[PDB]
């Protein structure tokens, strides 16, 4: 849901 | 190591305007999401804004205390961001950082600006010696912390310097110690540091995410003696 880029 | 470096802060007249920028190195700037978050002796640390990516057509979001009054920007080909502060009041006063990566791995170093409902509750203090094991929590007036609030923890040591340690609950942030680990724990987030350090002495923030905004808890002090 936010930004869950690694 | 990922540079942020914020700048245009100042001292201004209520009414005013203000942008800051925010540049940064390191990292593929144009793939992460950017926020903006505040820190000021009376209200502790606050998250302000969000831009998304250009796929998202670059869609914002905003403290509804900031809201027609704030607008966040960007532009990927000088890997900068923006924020551009319009009819700014006394409470606006604080330092700006501009922060992201899993959630908020990366921080500048703060520009300061003076001008002149959810609760997340954490432990006020807590006091610990080297070689203990110490958790510390973070708890939404909501209800349970599950791993849909995307809990983060941040270390705040001197002077106002941030960096991330956990984001998506439990994910450690590059290069952070293996000592820090999050979890979850009785319907809390959690941080746990096992194995204390005396340089582990420090303010920890944790933020959780509710739908389109974050809400930061009060922090914890955390004394390491002996
Ligand atoms: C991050 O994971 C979340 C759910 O926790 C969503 O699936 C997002 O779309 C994911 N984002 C990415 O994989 C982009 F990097």
């Amino acid at each position: 849901a936010p930004d869950t880029r690694p | 190591q990922v540079q942020l470096q914020e700048s245009g802060g100042g001292l201004v007249q209520p009414g005013g305007s203000m942008k800051l920028s925010c540049v940064a190195s390191g990292f593929t700037f144009s793939n992460y999401w950017m926020n903006w978050v505040r820190q000021s002796p009376e209200k502790g640390l606050e998250w302000v804004a969000e831009i998304r990516l250009k796929s998202n057509n670059y869609a914002t979001h905003y403290a509804e205390s900031v809201k027609g009054r704030f607008t966040i920007s960007r532009d990927d080909s000088k890997s900068s961001v923006y924020l551009q502060m319009n009819n700014l009041r006394a409470e606006d006063t604080g330092i700006y950082y501009c922060t992201g990566v899993g959630q908020f791995a990366y921080w500048g170093q703060g520009t300061t600006v003076t001008v002149s409902d959810i609760v997340v509750t954490q432990e006020s203090a807590l006091t610990t010696s080297p070689g203990e094991t110490v958790t510390l929590t973070c708890r939404s007036s909501t209800g349970a912390v599950t791993t849909s609030n995307y809990a983060n923890w941040v270390q705040e040591k001197p002077d106002h310097l941030f960096t991330g340690l956990i984001g998506g609950t439990n994910n450690r942030a590059p290069g952070v110690p293996a000592r820090f680990s999050g979890s979850l724990i009785g319907d809390k987030a959690a941080l746990t540091i096992t194995g204390a350090q005396t340089e582990d002495e420090a303010i920890y923030f944790c933020a959780l995410w509710y739908s389109n905004h974050w809400v930061f808890g009060g922090g914890t002090k955390l004394t390491v003696l002996g």
